[PDB]
């Protein structure tokens, strides 16, 4: 009877069900496209290919109409069909969405704002229903996205374009080019790029503009720039020539990068940093603010009891305050970035912070994936951060399951709940195989290096508690066969789930997990022999128990020496906890 | 392969 409102991603500001729904007729009358924002259209034209609904030459009234345009379009149609509604009054980016009796109207604070409320749009329609609503939404953070700033192997150009689509498609607005490994970004930083990428290059800049998001072309000069003299005219020559070729296709933000290197002089880091920004990108006039990061990046680099260190000091007294200045947090990899540490950061350089923040990349600890949300980023950080980005995987594939979260987070930041967007990011891109996937992904969120690098959703957490039920009742000689039955069922599901998942994951996905999930099926089984020694020890048995006992020595093995690494703390210490 |  009535059509329930879908899983949607980010989380809108405002939605109010305002009616039962409607089904979106064979064909539709479309109103304002000739003056509505040009990808907008384009988007909105793509889903209705796909999702078979032509398009009407002259207006039928017995057909849905659609109403689409920006607040500084005249289109009264537009105005009439918002029921009082407007995107006048909303911040840039944002939008306003009303669909009722037949009628569905999108009207965007700007083009931007427009291309979103047709993602939104794109969301809500199942199968030709659609729920009547009406829904203003607007970002917390203005910039939002991707930093592939990684160690090892860079996305493929595949990879980077789908990537994109995937962005617009959950309003993230912003993806850094910079990572680590690219010769032309870093080892050899002056070198033009050769024909055939800038061919690549320019694709990639095309597919931004056709999704929104702003393409930041990176540049990490800091390992052997020159900065006096004649050397350090025709090395800033350098940088200028390299970001004048990209501007050349397209480019309107870009990025300066110090981080990792052993040049330490602050001063003509911010030298270089404010000649740019004034002989390029305000000299350009349409260019968005010069992004960078520090040498020191992180505050245990940069604070030192309480008070910032030589670099940072030097740094911030320096560099104009139009220049986005990137921080990881209280660490490089850390388990939050807490309100007191943003405001400190933010203090000394005395503008809104941008967070480059460190998960789900894995490049210290290749062996396990990052699949958890975003976590112990405090829900106030729009406070004093105007600017956040995650660093992804080398597998552009599961890295989607975190950055699906950091579109909820950084769009509605106080609405965040990280076990609901955590468990909506993995129903929206696994449809049949979700809840086998949760299973899985659920003991794959926590990384840790066992040195300095920490962060992320604690493992399995129930599962845990349960694992420390049975020792407390066991050495306290209590009754336990009703969670021993219990805790068989958990560690059969886990086998049985993983083996769906090898059986029926796409390859895209599969071939990024597949040496995990045979990794978590060994210590299911190494679990389930540990819950069989619990039993026979017992039941004083001494033939069953050794029995097991050298089955789950056997699964034991075969984890500790596999590449691979998940749920350290959880399925596999259970193993270890039961020896 | 990684920061320090
Ligand atoms: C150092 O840390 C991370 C993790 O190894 C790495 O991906 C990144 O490229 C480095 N830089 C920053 C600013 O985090």
């Amino acid at each position: 009877n009535q059509v329930l409102v879908p899983n949607l991603n980010p989380t809108p500001e405002n939605l109010e069900v305002v009616g039962d729904g409607f089904k979106i007729t064979s064909s539709i009358n479309l109103v304002g496209e000739e003056e509505a924002d040009e990808n907008a259209v384009n988007a909105l034209r793509e889903f209705l290919t796909a999702n078979n609904i032509e398009i009407n030459s002259e207006n039928d009234p017995n057909s849905t109409t659609l109403i689409i345009g920006e607040v500084d379009d005249d289109i009264p149609e537009l105005d009439e069909a918002l029921n009082g509604t407007t995107a006048e009054n909303l911040k840039e980016e944002g939008y306003a969405l009303v669909s009722n009796d037949g009628k569905i109207a999108i009207e965007g604070k700007d083009g931007d704002g427009t291309f979103y409320g047709v993602q939104t749009f794109k969301q809500l329609v199942k199968e030709s229903n659609i729920p009547e609503v009406n829904i203003t939404d607007y970002p917390t953070v203005s910039a939002r996205g991707i930093v592939e700033g990684f160690y090892g192997t860079p996305w493929t150009h595949q990879d980077r374009l789908d990537q994109i689509k995937f962005y617009g498609e959950n309003k993230l607005n912003t993806y850094i080019y910079a990572p680590k490994d690219d010769p032309y970004h870093r080892e050899k930083w002056r070198e033009p790029y050769p024909e055939s990428e800038m061919q690549r290059m320019q694709e990639l800049i095309n597919a931004s503009a056709e999704n929104k998001v702003d393409f930041v072309f990176g540049i990490s000069p800091g390992i052997d720039i020159r900065f006096d003299g004649d050397a350090g005219e025709e090395d800033f020559n350098h940088l200028i020539t390299k970001a004048e070729s990209l501007y050349d296709m397209g480019v309107r933000s870009f990025a300066i990068y110090w981080d990792n290197i052993q040049d330490k002089s602050a001063a003509k880091h911010a030298q270089v940093l404010n000649r740019f920004n004034e002989e390029f990108v305000k000299a350009k006039g349409d260019v968005k603010p010069l992004i960078t990061v520090p040498t020191e990046y992180d505050t245990g680099a940069m604070v030192s009891n309480g008070q910032p260190r030589a670099y940072t000091r030097i740094f911030a007294e320096t560099v104009d305050p139009s220049i986005e200045v990137m921080w990881t947090g209280p660490g490089v990899v850390t388990n939050e970035i807490p309100l007191s540490d943003a405001q400190l950061i933010s203090g000394i350089y005395d503008r809104n912070m941008a967070v480059w923040w460190n998960y789900p990349v894995t490049d210290y600890f290749k062996g396990k994936l990052a699949l958890g949300p975003m976590h112990g980023l405090d829900k106030g950080l729009n406070q004093y951060v105007d600017f956040f980005t995650v660093n992804p995987m080398e597998h552009a594939e599961l890295s989607k399951i975190s950055i699906h979260t950091a579109a909820d987070y950084s769009w509605n930041m106080d609405n965040y709940d990280y076990d609901k967007a955590w468990n909506r990011a993995i129903d929206m891109l696994y449809g049949d195989l979700a809840e086998d996937m949760k299973v899985f992904a659920n003991h794959s969120t926590r990384m840790d290096n066992k040195t300095w690098a920490k962060s992320g959703r604690e493992d399995a957490p129930e599962l845990r508690a349960k694992m420390d039920e049975l020792w407390n009742k066991l050495s306290s000689k209590e009754d336990a066969s009703a969670l021993i039955e219990e805790l068989y069922g958990e560690f059969a599901r886990m086998e049985e789930a993983c083996n769906n998942l090898k059986a029926n994951l796409p390859e895209v996905a599969l071939e990024e997990c597949s040496r995990q999930l045979d990794e978590l099926i060994t210590l299911a089984q190494g679990d389930k022999a540990s819950l069989d020694m619990i039993v026979a020890q017992l039941n004083e048995d001494t033939e069953a128990y050794e029995s097991a006992k050298e089955i789950a020595q056997n699964k034991l093995n075969t984890a500790l020496s596999s590449f691979a690494v998940i749920s350290e703390k959880v399925a596999q210490s259970f193993i270890q906890e039961a020896l | 392969p990684s920061t320090a």
